[PDB]
């Protein structure tokens, strides 16, 4: 990238990246008929991709009477009553969307050990490698959140969309690998939806590592964020959410991991790379990823108990702050809940299904929880939420039935 | 340089671990790990490429079996930085 042509184009690409929208985009309204590079693997599918005024998630104009202005698969007229389609299945239904605020988990960031397993490599391993490379290697489109996809226990998205089916394509997966208190801002701005517009939404913020994994080239505790920073920073990212939600929508702050977790589960286990030999522990990789300066998470994939420690108690401290901002602090435009990270009942619920604790992991990076973790997640964030705070989620759609029948698969995603 | 570490100890771990799996050799090896590839994006064909222009180059400069870390620190992907420790994935011998 140092040559000088070739430099013009190094730093086009990594705009794109940056701003977190889709490249393919003709109306620019952050909707895309394209999957991957920010496309509808990540928020809803632009079901028309000529007008700025199509997209999902918006209170339908004359109640969609003439077109689908907001994507969801419901419009026109019953010609038996003259009355909208949209109007008699969704008015008083309370629609809304889902979107998430989060980081590599939240975007479900994952390299295939197909890749790098040799003992079962084939023609097939690698069909995916251009999906993944444009996503970021990132799988929203199979994520706990936002995932709409076959699940190599379903995604927030989706009970929304079995809750009430006029929800059908509002997701936003507004996630990226390093995102963190520090740099939500940012993420704000890629963020679609109109305060006066469109339907409500569900915002979950969950930043549920960055802001204590910094820390590649220093003592890593004093790299991370400290709670009076992430008190600002949070405040700050809420007062800007405050100007976008429409009235009536819900803000959940998610609590940190307990990255302890992984050092205790992996320390002694082989890497995908060191299955063939058995040479090759997540220790190592730790220790080789550390030594390069480019851990993803120094202070909790360390062999010294004691900055582990640290960690964790800095990750207890910053998800007290978010819950002292949930208590304390009010928003007119949104509700505002905090969730702590559901450790113990996600690991729980694994072991009654079969399951051990190290496959709740990444194999690869042996850092972020894996597909079925952050299903696990999402099962327990909406039973807690159903239980708690009914109101969040909506009440069920009586038409359900009538839209499926009228509109079938609602265009698909 | 820290990430061009990493990379080189990946493939040239797929690659090593490829050849011992098939009782292959390093070219042998290299030439299936591009088979597996994709058409999309030229990768095979660029794969292809990389392979024969370069490779024998590359396993000229090692009349000795060696392993990953080795092998990227002779081709300089992994460079020993001043004031930083010597990195490796794999065990050493002795
Ligand atoms: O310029 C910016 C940097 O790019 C940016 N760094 C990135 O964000 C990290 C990227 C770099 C990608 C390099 C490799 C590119 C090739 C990928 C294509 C794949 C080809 C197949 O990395 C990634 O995000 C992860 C990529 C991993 C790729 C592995 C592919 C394996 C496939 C195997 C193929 C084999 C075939 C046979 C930098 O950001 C600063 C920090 O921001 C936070 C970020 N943290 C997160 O992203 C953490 C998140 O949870 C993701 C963790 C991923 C961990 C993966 C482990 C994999 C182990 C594999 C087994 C051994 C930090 O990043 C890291 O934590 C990521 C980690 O360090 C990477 C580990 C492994 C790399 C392997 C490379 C393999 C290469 C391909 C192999 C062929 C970031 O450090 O910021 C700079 C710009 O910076 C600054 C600025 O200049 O202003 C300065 C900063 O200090 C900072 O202040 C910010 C400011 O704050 C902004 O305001 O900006
Ligand atoms: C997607 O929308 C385009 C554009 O819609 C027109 O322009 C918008 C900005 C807005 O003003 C709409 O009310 C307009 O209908 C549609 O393209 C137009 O379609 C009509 C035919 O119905 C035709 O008169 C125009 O020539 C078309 N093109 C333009 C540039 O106006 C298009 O049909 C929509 N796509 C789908 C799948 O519904
Ligand atoms: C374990 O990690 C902790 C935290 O990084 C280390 O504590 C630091 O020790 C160095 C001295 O070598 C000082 O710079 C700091 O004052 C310490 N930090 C804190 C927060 O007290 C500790 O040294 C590490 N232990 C081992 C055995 O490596
Ligand atoms: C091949 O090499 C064998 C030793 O390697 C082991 O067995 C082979 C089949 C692979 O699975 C490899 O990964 C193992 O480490 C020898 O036993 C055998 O004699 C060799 N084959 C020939 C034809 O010489
Ligand atoms: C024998 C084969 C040698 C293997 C070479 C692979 C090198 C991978 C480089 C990783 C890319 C670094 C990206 C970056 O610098 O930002
Ligand atoms: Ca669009
Ligand atoms: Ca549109
Ligand atoms: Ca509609």
């Amino acid at each position: 990238c140092s040559l000088p042509f070739l430099a013009k184009i190094c730093q086009k690409i990594k705009l794109a990246i940056k701003n977190s929208v889709p490249i393919k985009d003709v109306d620019s309204d952050k909707y895309s008929i394209f999957p991957t590079l920010r496309g509808y693997h990540w928020r809803g599918r632009d079901c028309n991709d000529s007008d700025k005024t199509v997209y999902p998630g918006r209170r339908p104009d004359n109640w969609d009477a003439h077109r689908d202005s907001n994507c969801n698969g419901i419009w026109g007229v019953d010609p038996k009553d003259g009355i909208p389609y949209e109007k008699k299945f969704c008015e008083g239904s309370q629609p809304r969307g889902i979107i998430l605020l989060g980081d590599a988990a939240g975007a479900h960031f994952h390299i295939p050990p197909e890749w790098l397993t040799v003992s079962q490599m084939s023609v097939n391993s690698f069909l995916n490698l251009p999906t993944a490379v444009t996503n970021e290697l990132d799988w929203p489109q199979l994520s706990g959140t936002t995932g709409f996809l076959d699940s190599a226990e379903n995604s927030i998205y989706l009970r929304l969309r079995k809750r009430n089916r006029c929800n059908h394509r509002d997701y936003q997966n507004i996630s990226k690998n390093g995102a963190s208190s520090r740099n939500v801002k940012s993420l704000i701005e890629s963020l679609s939806r109109n305060q006066l517009l469109d339907h409500p939404a569900i915002v979950i913020y969950a930043m549920i590592g960055n802001d204590v994994c910094n820390g590649r080239k220093t003592d890593p505790v004093s790299a991370m964020t400290t709670p009076e920073q992430l008190y600002a920073n949070v405040l700050k990212m809420l007062e800007a959410l405050n100007s976008h939600l429409p009235t009536g929508s819900h803000v959940i702050l998610y609590g940190l991991a307990h990255g302890a977790f992984l050092w205790d589960t992996l320390h002694s286990r082989y890497h995908p790379l060191g299955q063939l030999n058995k040479d090759v522990t997540y220790t190592q990789l730790y220790s080789f990823l550390g030594c390069l300066q480019v851990s993803p998470c120094p202070g909790w994939m360390s062999a010294n108990e004691t900055l582990r420690a640290l960690t964790s108690e800095r990750a207890q401290q910053l998800s007290e702050t978010l819950r002292k901002i949930a208590a304390s602090k009010k928003f007119t435009n949104f509700n505002l809940f905090y969730l702590d990270f559901a450790f113990q009942e996600v690991v729980e619920e694994w072991q009654k299904m079969g399951g051990q604790p190290w496959e709740l992991i990444e194999a690869v990076d042996g850092f972020h929880p894996n597909e079925v973790a952050l299903l696990l997640f999402a099962d327990q964030l909406w039973e807690k939420v159903q239980r708690q705070w009914p109101d969040v989620l909506g009440k069920e759609n009586p038409f359900n039935p009538q839209i499926e029948e009228v509109f079938g698969d609602q265009g698909g995603h | 340089d820290h990430y061009t570490c990493v990379g080189c100890v990946l493939v040239v771990s797929v690659i090593e671990q490829l050849a011992q799996v098939h009782n292959s050799t390093v070219q042998a090896s290299m030439e299936r790990l591009c088979s597996y590839l994709p058409e999309e994006w030229v990768l095979k064909t660029a794969c292809y490429m990389m392979v024969h222009v370069f490779g024998a180059d590359i396993i000229k400069l090692f009349d000795k079996d060696v392993n990953a870390d080795v092998v990227c620190h002779t081709l300089e992907f992994c460079k020993q930085e001043p004031g930083q420790p010597l990195c490796h994935l794999y065990p050493l011998p002795k």
